[PDB]
């Protein structure tokens, strides 16, 4: 199960 | 930028039986760049059925694939994995061997 | 008993050949699972283990949803890191990433990681505390300073504390015949001849789970390390590992050699010696 809100770079 | 040379293994998925249907393995790893043409050969010709794993990569970042078919071994058929990379001034042809 | 869970993203940038390549791996321990491809024709997340398939519709449209949202992601960066270190529209790039959490035979929670790199060099990662960052060098300080006010890590951090770890227990207890296991390596020893005096003796780890093992030789005792010929444990292609480690050894002086074994499901390592 994959993590959600990922952030940008 | 990082370029790192394949190491290449081929080998068969259980002990090769002549006969006897198995898996032939070429395992490619610890390259970098990603771009690399891996091929299966018997008797020097390039096996058209050849699947391979999911592109993964290692703990310092360097890339490994699982190159596969199905056969059968005989005592008189050659089989050999070829691989080009920009680390390689020609492809390298790495012939299998069943105590290897 | 020990366990964990990794995810794996790679991103090469395709300039003057259209969409970036994007694969999505994920793994419990040495079994991948899940798999998503962008070149394939499905755009959607796929089983790549036999005990995933067992999840319903909501699990696929959710783990789909957010793998074209890491995708997105991706796509961004690349530009991102070529806007730093002067890189032409020109040539192509790497941009790879792990993340995942470990645990131990009670299952608890060990650790978490979050990993980043472009182009085969370290670039920016999670602290073991998940509260700081590494940067790797100057342009990755830029990343940080930005992360850091976010509160990127504090997001990351709940994850791979709690999500993480649940999901992981739910996977280990629905592939219980696949994933709680562990296969003690068939090990066996062979003999080739080089010449009339000396000869190959090559030792044989097959059909372990999981991948991690160690092989070496002793000549009356004393490690052989320098003279020891050891291959990459490898894939078998069906779920199990492979390795194998050799000496060249004079004729007569067999019986001098043992070759030896440690795997997790072996209860005493192996000593082996040749007849």
């Amino acid at each position: 199960s994959l993590f959600n809100t990922i952030a940008v770079l | 930028m990082i370029q790192r040379t394949p190491k290449i293994q081929v080998y068969s998925r259980h002990p090769a039986e002549n006969g006897k249907s198995n898996f032939l393995n070429c395992y490619v790893s610890g390259f970098h760049p990603s771009d690399i043409e891996v091929d299966l050969l018997k008797n020097g010709e390039r096996i058209e059925k050849v699947e391979h794993s999911d592109l993964s990569f290692s703990k310092d970042w360097s890339f490994y694939l699982l190159y596969y078919t199905e056969f059968t071994p005989t005592e008189k058929d050659e089989y050999a994995c070829r691989v080009n990379h920009v680390t390689l001034s020609q492809p390298k042809i790495v012939k299998w061997d069943r105590d290897m | 008993g020990s366990h964990s869970m990794r995810y794996f993203f790679t991103s090469v940038s395709r300039p003057g050949r259209g969409e970036p390549r994007f694969i999505a791996v994920g793994y419990v321990d040495d079994t991948q699972f899940v798999r998503f491809d962008s070149d394939a024709a499905s755009q959607r997340m796929e089983p790549r283990a036999p005990w995933i398939e067992q999840e319903g519709p909501e699990y696929w449209d959710g783990e789909t949803r957010k793998v074209k949202a890491h995708s997105q992601t991706h796509r961004v960066d690349l530009g991102t890191l070529r806007g730093y270190y002067n890189q032409s529209e020109a040539g192509s790039h790497t941009v790879q990433r792990m993340y995942g959490c470990d645990v131990g035979s009670d299952w608890r929670f060990l650790r978490g990681y979050h990993q980043y790199a472009y182009d085969g060099k370290d670039y920016i990662a999670l602290k073991e505390d998940l509260r700081s960052w590494t940067a790797a060098d100057m342009a990755a300080q830029t990343t940080k300073h930005k992360w850091e006010a976010a509160h990127v890590a504090e997001q990351l951090r709940a994850y791979l504390e709690g999500t993480c770890v649940e999901w992981l227990r739910r996977y280990l207890e629905n592939g219980k015949e696949t994933l709680q296991r562990t296969d003690a390596p068939k090990t066996h020893m062979t003999h080739h001849a080089v010449s009339d005096h000396e000869a190959t003796l090559r030792c044989w780890a097959l059909s372990f789970y999981p991948a991690e093992i160690t092989l070496t030789w002793q000549r009356d005792g004393e490690d052989q390390t320098q003279d020891t010929e050891l291959v990459e444990t490898r894939p078998a292609g069906d779920g199990t590992f492979q390795k194998w480690a050799a000496v060249v050894v004079p004729s007569g002086q067999e019986q001098r050699y043992t070759c030896h074994v440690q795997h997790e499901g072996l209860p005493k390592p192996l000593t082996l010696r040749w007849e």
